[PDB]
């Protein structure tokens, strides 16, 4: 039932900004974290970023600091994140994935498990 | 008054004399600016001399 | 890479047991109990284990339980079978609402 | 005996305790207008906690002093609650609820 | 944001009297709801005062 999407794999010039988008199905929308995490080609993961899909607060890794953006769809099932000021070293495969439930009384904003991914999706830098 | 006989131990550094007589010079002091201005109207930017 | 540390690669003959280790820092897991480990083979997204320390997700068997102590966590990849030859990873809950990942590590392939 | 000086207004937090059963006070129970006070033998117990991660900032002010305000909430927001367990309470009620009905 | 489906507190800013008398300085800090009122004689929500 659940399954993750987004879009295709792009090729971007230096200090671009990347519109990956994720799409979410086979369960509420509105009730877990959809998570980030990257992971440049052949070696280990790295984290990006939070958004409440009911309510937009976002926080992120300090390491890109200098401008990244968000944005929930609450009708639509979907969320966008964007790096922007895109260097080489930014080439990567992204994913965002379901983390914890949303607790109404709980900052659950920052349990690491997430147990649903999307299929991923990278970026060339040339 | 001289004393004929006696013998008494005198510790000096652990004498509390000097803390009964800090404390009195600390608050009678600080009592005594009480009433004079308290400056504040000088937290200013001073633009100020030509060359030395 | 990040704080967070994790061995290189670690290998073995079928039949054994062997832990992967996780090191990170009094302020992020010596204080905090959050700790998750990933799965991977090589060209699709990893996949979850332990979403709580110790705790199982879903049927995975016994053969991977977790521990913690101080600064250090580990991945008890037990009654090793050559067919889980794939990347594995460490993560957990650090400061400043962030999460940081482990170096990741590779299993044998003896 | 050391008494605890809280201030609190519905519950009497941090209290003492009845040494036998549940008992009731009043000047004169005829006159609605009148406090009833409640005491009660079997404490319940309630937690509270405010889960926002607030973060202390030091603004100052003219010389020297400063003043502090509430910086940039680190973490995704969340009410502030306090919770009771629900058995305890129920039971804890229907018993001064008997007390009551031992004056009506 | 979205029209109080959220636990909110308000951010505000205001200037204040630094260290120096009369270079007034801009700052920020967030309140509690209750802490704050509206202060505009018209119904203008721009402009907000401690409820003191
Ligand atoms: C004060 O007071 C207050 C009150 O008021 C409080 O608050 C609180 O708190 C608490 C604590 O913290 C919290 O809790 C939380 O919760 C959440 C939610 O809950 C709910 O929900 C859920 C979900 O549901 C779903 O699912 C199911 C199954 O499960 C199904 O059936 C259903 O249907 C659903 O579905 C989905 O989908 C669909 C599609 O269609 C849709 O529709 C829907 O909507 C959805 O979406 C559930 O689950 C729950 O339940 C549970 O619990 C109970 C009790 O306990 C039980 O009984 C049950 O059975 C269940 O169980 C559990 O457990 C087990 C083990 O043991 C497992 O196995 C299972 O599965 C389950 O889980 C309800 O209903 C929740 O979620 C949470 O939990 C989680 O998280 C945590 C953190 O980390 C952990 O620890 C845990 O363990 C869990 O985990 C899980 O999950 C996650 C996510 O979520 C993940 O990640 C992980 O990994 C895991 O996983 C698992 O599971 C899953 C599913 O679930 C699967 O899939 C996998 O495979 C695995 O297995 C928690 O619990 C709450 O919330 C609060 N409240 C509010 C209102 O919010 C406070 O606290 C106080 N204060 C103080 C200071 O304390
Ligand atoms: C509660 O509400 C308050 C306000 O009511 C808010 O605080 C203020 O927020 C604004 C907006 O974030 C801050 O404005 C900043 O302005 C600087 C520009 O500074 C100028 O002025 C100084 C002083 O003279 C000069 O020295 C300087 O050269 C400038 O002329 C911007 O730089 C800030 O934006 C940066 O971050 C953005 C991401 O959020 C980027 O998109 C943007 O491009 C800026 O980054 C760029 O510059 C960086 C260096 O600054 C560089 O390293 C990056 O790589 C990148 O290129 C920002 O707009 C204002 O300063 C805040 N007030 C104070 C007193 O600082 C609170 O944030 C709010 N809090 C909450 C919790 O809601
Ligand atoms: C709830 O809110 C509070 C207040 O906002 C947060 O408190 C911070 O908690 C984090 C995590 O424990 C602390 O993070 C560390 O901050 C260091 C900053 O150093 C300054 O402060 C320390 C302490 O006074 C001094 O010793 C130091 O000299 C500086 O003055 C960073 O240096 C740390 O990062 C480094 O280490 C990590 C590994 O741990 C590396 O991966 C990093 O790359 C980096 O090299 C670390 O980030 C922080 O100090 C706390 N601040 C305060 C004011 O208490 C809570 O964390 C927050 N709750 C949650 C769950 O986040």
């Amino acid at each position: 039932e659940v399954q993750l999407v987004e879009s295709g794999p792009e090729l971007k010039e230096p200090g671009a900004s990347v519109k990956v988008s994720c799409k979410a199905s086979g369960y509420t929308f509105t009730d877990y974290y959809i998570h980030w995490v990257r992971q440049a080609p052949g070696q280990g993961l790295e984290w990006m970023a939070w958004i409440n899909p009911t309510t937009g607060r976002s926080s992120f890794a300090r390491g890109f600091q200098g401008r990244v953006t968000m944005t929930r769809e609450t009708s639509v099932s979907t969320a966008y994140m964007e790096l922007r000021r895109l260097r080489s070293d930014d080439t990567a495969v992204y994913y965002c994935a379901k983390a914890g439930y949303i607790a109404l009384y709980v900052d659950y904003s920052g349990y690491p498990n997430f147990n649903s991914w999307g299929q991923g999706t990278l970026v060339t830098v040339s | 008054l001289v004393l004929g006989n006696v013998t008494e131990n005198f510790n000096m550094w652990k004498n509390d004399m000097v803390d009964q007589m800090h404390e009195d010079i600390i608050s009678l002091w600080d009592q005594s600016l009480k009433p004079c201005v308290k400056l504040t109207p000088l937290c200013v930017t001073l633009i100020c001399s030509n060359a030395t | 890479q990040s704080a967070l540390t994790q061995p290189a690669s670690v290998s073995g003959s079928p039949g054994q047991s062997i832990t992967i280790s996780c090191t990170g820092t009094s302020y992020d897991v010596g204080s905090y109990n959050l700790v998750s480990w990933y799965q991977q083979h090589p060209g699709k997204a990893p996949k979850l284990i332990i979403y709580e320390v110790s705790q199982w997700p879903s049927g995975v068997s016994k053969r991977f339980s977790g521990s913690k102590s101080g600064n250090t966590a580990s991945l008890t990849i037990s009654g090793l079978q050559a067919e889980d030859e794939a990347h594995y990873y460490c993560c957990s809950y650090a400061g400043s609402s962030t999460v940081i990942f482990g170096g990741g590590t590779s299993l044998t392939v003896l | 005996h050391g008494i605890r000086p809280v201030v609190s207004t519905q519950l009497l937090l941090n209290g003492s305790l009845a040494e036998k059963e549940i008992v009731i006070r009043s000047e004169n129970l005829t006159n609605n207008a009148k406090i009833i006070i409640v005491h009660l033998h079997t404490p319940v117990e309630i937690v509270c906690t405010r889960p926002n991660n607030n973060t202390r900032k030091s603004v100052r002010i003219g010389p020297g002093q400063t003043f502090y305000a509430t910086g940039d909430i680190i973490g995704d927001i969340k009410q502030a609650h306090c919770n009771i367990s629900e058995e305890k309470w129920n039971d804890t009620l229907q018993k001064v609820g008997i007390e009551l009905q031992k004056h009506f | 944001v979205k029209n109080g489906t959220v636990e909110e507190m308000k951010n505000c800013s205001f200037n204040t009297t630094t260290e120096i008398r009369d270079k007034e300085k801009k700052e920020y800090a967030l309140f509690y709801k209750p802490d704050i009122v509206p202060l505009s004689e018209t119904n203008n929500t721009s402009e907000y005062r401690l409820i003191n």
